[PDB]
């Protein structure tokens, strides 16, 4: 006879339990990365703001030199 | 009440530095360096006189 039957060795194991990976860095790592990015941005903004102040002083002194003719 | 005493238009008729803003800005530092004495004289007499009818020379 022929009928719907599982095979001679049966069917294989089937996973039925939860599997969460558990991934990412430790919280100290992202805190250190954020703090380092903050410090780098602070340093770059400091340098560029000082340069901008120097350029503004230069432009203002050019204006002061140009004033009497106007 | 009072009367105003305005200067004649002949005294104000003087040739001008007919240039632009960028030309004045390009040579601004050297103009302020070389020509400090008449500019400072004019600024001082304008500040202490406060009257443009006496501040023309």
């Amino acid at each position: 006879v022929k009928q719907d039957m599982p095979p001679v060795g049966g069917y294989g194991p089937i996973d039925y339990k939860r599997n969460l990976p558990r991934r990412g860095l430790s919280g100290y790592s992202m805190f250190a990365v954020g703090i380092g990015a903050l410090l780098f941005g602070y340093w770059s903004m400091m340098r560029w703001n000082r340069e901008r102040r120097r350029l503004q002083i230069e432009d203002f002194e050019a204006r002061i030199a140009l004033m009497p003719l106007l | 009440p009072g009367i105003v005493e305005l200067p004649s238009l002949e005294d104000l008729k003087v040739q001008e530095v007919k240039v632009s803003s960028s030309v004045l800005k390009a040579a601004a530092h050297h103009y302020g360096a070389q020509c400090d004495k008449p500019n400072k004289e004019f600024m001082l007499c304008r500040w202490e006189e406060k009257d443009p009818r006496r501040c023309l020379e």
